């Protein structure tokens, strides 16, 4: 079968090129070059502007204090580590930041990853395995969706923000419980939820979702990468907002990139669950650890939070009066809660094409740069995303924004919204 | 012009590399060691029934929770029986800058390695051979290091956005153009984690109906990123050109696995320095073989980029080839340059695609401004004292490897490859080689089981160009003394001078 | 010669006893001699 | 596996058992071959056809959590170098425990029945059957 | 000199051979 002369004859086969021919028209083909630091008054594309698309909710970026502590650790440790944290790659800072972070959440133990996107994509597949079940909000972020596609388990998604669909979907699994109880006593059930949603800022109901945890035997995997240092009297995430004991939740994972204004991510819990990620955490062991000038900026920034915890109050009042402003805008609506500092400015009446819509929203974003305002639109991978959101502008509000610069930002966007639509 | 093969890959310099076959006497004793520990490992499970003293470990809520097991009893039977026994050999904290002499915090356990305490005294001068410090760029006092880091530090502590929104600073483009001139490619793109270079750009480039030809022992990032895509994965033998030629002309004359539809594309995932082994990729026999079968090569060099070749320009300068034969070159800035992050390297057709369709560029944050000027103001430190530390690293490896081979040990790998794996083919010598060298004031890395094969427990000795002749002769005198104490001198061939 | 502890040291490294506990190291040390001690009696009989 | 190193070790083990089971002051009877055959086939059935799962985590997202050592090994290949050796050797013991047991009628039911408990799970016409 | 052992034994010897060639 298939003679040698015949076999070579089959070597005429030509393959596809590696990369498809990217066109001259796309979404963000052209990046915004920014001169200087991305501070309050930034210079995007050679144009002075007051930005609304950076994620430093607490200031803490161009802080004189924070930057004095990171410099005092650059002159005694160098810039980087050299090894992957099990091989001569732990400093004093790494051990001291994990002690401080855990005491700030009044939990038992924490852990540190050196990247923001690999702290959850490496923590979901360490527990969930081949024969398990996960229940996902369906409005979850991309980082969650690639930890789920790595754990190889049966994935069921309920509707956004309702407990009637997640109660409907646990009962269907409790019927297959009794039709095979021999193998239905060895498949752990998990629930993955997000504290505040990046794709649509709304707060999930924990109070009526935790008492449902004790009914059915299902665990909770909270993920507050956007409410960590925002919601709460002491900014301890969403659990302080609703008032829930931290032992009820099994795992909480944030990143040290938004409120802490640095690089990295953590994951705090109880010691019965955190001690397993040190040997099976993908991005933990097969990766070099976090550099020690970034771990000294995260201790000092965590210092400042507690020195004066009344700042969280001038972040909640700030994000309440810009949510009241943009309401009369004709052509596009406001999607979000009054506590969430990252609402989307979704388009009110769509045309019937994503391409045609993306370009329409850009017209407004390119125009407001001429003025004081600076803002971006939400970027997504349409090919790979499981549930794709509509196109929208993202408006972030920090603490270093006055009342004079919020009404200026709402009247300007209200004026050029009727000049494009 | 020195050695040509049945493929076409013409070698220009001799390729000396010998992996000694483990002696059959040692190979029996290993099993008795892994067998006895397995035998006593159960007993601690049969004595976990009474539960009188489970205090060492932790437990579930019991009153609350206590519904499903969560962990598989048999799954974790290795991390609580064979590992926890000698666990004091890995996570050793450091008080100072890592560079040829480091401070170690001294700790001590009373529970037979279940919980530690830190006494208070540190060990002052410890020759370390476990840090990746090729070319000695890991200091706290340097003209390149002090000026670049400090000015940049005032810039920003960290970025707070993404490359497609406001995460693109002016520091990120002057790196990209500099990396492209270093290698000799059209363009490049920097990421911020080497582990997320591989596990976020491979599922952008392969897809569904394609085939991935991966080596037997890759890094865990190439294995992870090849699974996040959805392409068929077929694994060939480590550095075996016969088993790559067979496994590739059987993938074209047979198409897909359920139909017989032809594939869309074929790409080959190889490496560079192979640290767990120490061998180098037979790179003229892959380029002269992928052109016969029209596949793509994802050459990646993280442990070579600044330690191989006349001017430390990766493995492509080493074999005398141009960076045009390969595509998607990978790399990390953590080993040679001493800074975190990674790049990819290609042509504009490819790059313009990854600035647009990669997972890291749209979702995750970027490099930080102080770790990016440590790269800019030290990459420049090579082109011009830059060619001295490359020539110093290449003669520290020739001395340290031949004199360590004339003592009778088994050393894997190539004659010019700056990781030197020493064989400890036994479980009890894993916990004893790491423990006895601290008494002797030297720190090393001992890897056992998990990463490697059952009967292949070894020790790594990553060298440096900051190790002088007087530091190496201190280390080689103590390895000779701790080699006779544990009988680790076994090789039929002894290269006597 | 007091270097019998070196011979005892090799006996610990060639097996898993070295990285084993104090009270649990004599369990293997009792049976070992018990299995040999019964092989000394039969050498006098058959 | 080390193709001479593992096999050889197994051979050694058996021998050890035989000499640990033999030369016993109490019972100096040539019926230790039956004892040998008895311990070994019950020892093989536990460690190759009963214990389910891997002895260490992170293999492939628990792909073989419901698999036995004789199923998962050699990536399910039916007749590899090792699949044959672990089935030819339990029947060579049956030749050795019969030249010495004098074809006992009382030990025939205590030797073969112990032989069929091992040889029958090794049949390729079974696999996933639990 | 087997009572009924040889009959059973014969099957085993053949069984090895057809298993050996695969
Ligand atoms: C005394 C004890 C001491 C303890 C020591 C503690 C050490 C301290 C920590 C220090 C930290 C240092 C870190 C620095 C890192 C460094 O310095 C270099 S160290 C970095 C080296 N890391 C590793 O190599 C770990 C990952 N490698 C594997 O896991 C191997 O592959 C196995 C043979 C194990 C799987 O064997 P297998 O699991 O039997 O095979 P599978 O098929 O089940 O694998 C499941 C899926 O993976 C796919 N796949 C397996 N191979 C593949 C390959 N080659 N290429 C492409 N794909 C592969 C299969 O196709 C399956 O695909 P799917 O079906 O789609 O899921
Ligand atoms: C292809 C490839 N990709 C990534 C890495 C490590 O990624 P990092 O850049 O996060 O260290 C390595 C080397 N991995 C080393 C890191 O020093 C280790 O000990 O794990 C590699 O060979």
């Amino acid at each position: 079968l298939t003679v040698k002369e015949k076999e070579e004859l089959i070597e005429e086969w030509q393959p596809e090129p590696l990369v498809p021919p990217v066109p001259k028209d796309h979404p963000a083909l052209n990046y915004n070059i920014v001169s200087g630091p991305p501070s309050h008054k930034t210079v995007v594309n050679g144009k002075e502007c007051i930005n609304f698309a950076s994620f430093n909710f607490l200031g803490l970026l161009d802080n004189p204090r924070v930057k004095a502590a990171a410099l005092a650790s650059l002159k005694k440790y160098g810039v980087g580590t050299c090894g992957p944290r099990g091989f001569y790659g732990t400093f004093d800072v790494h051990l001291d930041l994990e002690d401080r972070l855990a005491k700030f959440m009044k939990t038992e133990e924490a852990i540190i990853y050196s990247y923001g996107f690999a702290t959850i994509a490496s923590a979901i597949p360490a527990y969930s395995k081949r024969g398990d079940i996960v229940f996902v909000d369906r409005a979850a972020c991309f980082a969650i969706q690639k930890g789920l596609q790595a754990s190889r388990s049966d994935i069921k998604l309920f509707k956004h923000n309702d407990m009637a669909d997640l109660e409907r979907l646990l009962k269907e699994q409790e019927i297959e419980d009794q039709k095979n109880p021999r193998k239905a006593r060895v498949t752990r059930r998990f629930i993955v939820v997000e504290g505040l949603y990046m794709n649509t800022g709304t707060i999930c109901p924990l109070p009526e979702l935790v008492k449902l945890k004790y009914k059915y035997k299902a665990r909770i995997f909270l993920e507050e990468s956007l409410s960590f240092g925002v919601l709460g009297e002491h900014g301890r995430g969403v659990t302080e907002h609703y008032g829930i004991n931290i032992d009820d939740i099994d795992l909480i994972s944030a990143n040290m990139e938004n409120a802490l204004a640095s690089i990295g991510g953590f994951c705090c819990g109880r010691s019965f669950v955190i001690d397993h990620q040190r040997l099976s955490g993908q991005g933990y062991c097969f990766s070099a650890s976090l550099p020690p000038l970034l771990a000294a900026a995260a201790i000092e920034a965590l210092n400042i939070m507690e020195e004066n915890p009344g700042i969280f109050a001038v972040l909640k009042e700030k994000c309440g009066q810009i949510h009241k402003a943009l309401q009369g805008i004709s052509g596009l609506k406001v999607v979000g809660e009054s506590l969430s500092p990252a609402f989307h400015l979704q388009l009110e009446e769509s045309t019937g094409s994503r391409e045609q819509d993306v370009r329409l929203l850009q017209e407004i974003v390119d125009q407001c740069m001429n003025r004081s305002i600076a803002l971006t639109q939400a970027r997504y991978l349409e090919k790979e995303e499981k549930c794709l959101p509509p196109p929208s502008i993202r408006v972030v509000v920090t603490v270093e924004q006055t009342e004079e610069e919020l009404e200026r930002a709402a009247s300007t966007i209200k004026e050029v919204a009727q000049a494009v639509l | 012009i020195h050695h040509v093969t049945q493929n076409g890959g013409l070698y220009k310099r001799p390729f000396n590399e010998a992996f000694e076959e483990t002696p059959m006497l040692v190979a029996v004793l290993t099993y008795v060691g892994y067998g006895v520990l397995t035998l006593f490992g159960y007993l601690r499970d049969f004595l976990r029934y009474w539960r009188i003293e489970k205090c060492h470990h932790a437990t579930e809520r019991e009153e609350q929770k206590d519904f499903v097991s969560l962990y598989q009893d048999f799954e974790n039977f290795y991390t609580r029986n064979l590992y926890m026994r000698i666990r004091d050999n890995w996570n050793r904290p450091i008080c100072s800058v890592p560079g040829a002499r480091v401070d170690i915090m001294e700790r001590q356990s009373h529970d037979y390695n279940w919980s530690f305490k830190y006494t208070g005294n540190i060990i002052k001068g410890v020759i370390n051979m476990g840090s990746y410090n090729y070319l000695g760029f890991a200091r706290n006092t340097g003209s390149c290091q002090e000026a670049a880091a400090k000015v940049l530090e005032e810039y920003g502590a960290g970025v707070c956005s993404t490359r497609q929104e406001i995460g693109n600073l002016d520091k990120h483009e002057e790196l990209e153009e500099l990396v492209a001139r270093f290698l000799g490619v059209e363009a490049a793109m920097a990421y911020g984690m080497g582990f997320a270079t591989n596990s976020m750009n491979i599922p952008a480039l392969v897809g569904k109906g394609c085939l991935i030809l991966s080596d037997e022992l890759n890094h865990a990032s190439l294995v992870l990123g090849a699974r996040l895509s959805g392409a068929t994965i077929r694994i060939f033998k480590h550095n075996n050109m016969q088993s790559l030629e067979k496994l590739l002309k059987d993938a074209i004359v047979y198409g897909q696995p359920r139909t017989r539809r032809p594939w869309k594309k074929i790409l080959i995932l190889v490496e560079g320095i192979y640290s767990m082994e120490g061998s180098i990729v037979r790179l003229p026999e892959v380029i002269a073989l992928k052109k016969k079968y029209k596949a793509y090569l994802y050459l990646d060099e993280a442990h070579s980029i600044g330690a191989l070749g006349p001017t430390g320009r990766g493995v492509v300068e080493y074999f005398g080839l141009d960076p045009e034969d390969v595509d998607v070159m990978m790399g990390t800035f953590t080993k040679s340059f001493g800074a975190s992050g990674g790049y990819i390297g290609g042509k504009k057709e490819l790059i313009d695609y990854l600035r647009t369709h990669s997972h890291s560029a749209v979702y995750a944050t970027s490099l930080s401004p102080p770790v990016v000027e440590q790269i800019i103001t030290s990459m420049k430190c090579i082109m011009g004292l830059g060619k001295e530390c490359v020539q110093q690293l290449a003669e520290n490896t020739r001395y340290f490897r031949r004199r360590l081979k004339e003592m009778g040990f088994i050393i894997y790998g190539n004659e010019d490859s700056p990781v030197v794996p020493l064989m400890l083919y036994m479980p009890a010598k894993i916990g004893a080689f790491g423990r006895e060298m601290l008494k002797r004031n030297i720190g090393v890395v001992v890897v056992g089981f998990p990463a490697t094969p059952i009967i292949e427990s070894r020790a790594r000795f990553c060298l440096s160009a900051a190790h002088t002749k007087e530091i190496l002769d201190t280390a080689l005198k103590e390895i000779d003394e701790v080699g006779d104490l544990l009988q680790l001198k076994y090789s039929r061939h002894r290269l006597v001078p | 010669w007091k270097q019998m502890s070196w011979f005892y040291y090799q006996y610990l490294l060639v097996t898993a006893l070295y990285m084993l506990e104090p009270w649990e190291r004599t369990v293997f040390n009792s049976m070992l001699v018990s299995i040999v001690g019964m092989a000394l009696y039969t050498g006098y009989v058959f | 596996m080390n193709s001479r190193g593992i096999w050889l070790s197994y051979v050694l083990a058996i021998g050890l058992l035989h000499i640990v089971l033999l030369s016993i002051p109490f019972v100096s009877v040539p019926v230790v071959w039956t004892l040998t055959n008895l311990i070994h086939n019950m020892g093989m059935y536990i460690f190759l056809h009963t214990v389910k799962g891997t002895p260490f985590e992170t293999p492939d997202q628990g792909k073989a959590r419901l698999l036995t050592h004789w199923e998962q090994m050699d990536y399910g290949v039916q007749f590899t170098a090792s699949r044959k050796f672990l089935t030819i050797t339990p029947i060579v013991l049956y030749f050795l425990t019969s030249f010495y047991t004098k074809y006992d009628q009382i030990h025939f039911v205590l030797n073969t029945v112990s032989l069929m408990s091992v040889l029958i799970p090794k049949l390729p016409q079974l696999h996933g059957v639990r």
